[PDB]
């Protein structure tokens, strides 16, 4: 029920709630999906990488 | 750790 | 070993990496710790609450 | 929906 994620690409809020943009492993960008932060606890390493990147600039 | 997430 | 968390209080960057401020369930504030984002995978609901709060404040400030 | 986390 969980899929391997390759990269977190973006962050946003929809109706007040935080979401991240997910690039899935073994899938091209056309399959990328905005997921609620609640969904993404098992890839918090990648989330962290993404948040480091935007902080870097 | 394997990096995974749910789809929704 | 994982501990039940009651609330996420804050976020910061330490040497480029994100951390959050954890209030632990059944422990007073004096026991609050800054934990790396990597560590809170199992309390994302609470993390999400915290993010929403921040967003709300930002939006109050911008309006 | 059970909220847990590693300590340092």
């Amino acid at each position: 029920e969980e899929y391997v994620v390759e990269k977190i690409l973006g962050k946003r809020f929809v109706n007040g709630r935080p979401q991240v943009l997910v690039k899935w492993s073994g899938f091209p960008n056309e399959n990328n999906t905005w997921e609620p932060l609640e969904n993404v606890g098992n890839c918090m390493k990648l989330v962290s990488d993404f948040e480091s990147e935007v902080f870097r600039l | 750790t394997k990096q995974t997430a749910r789809k929704s």
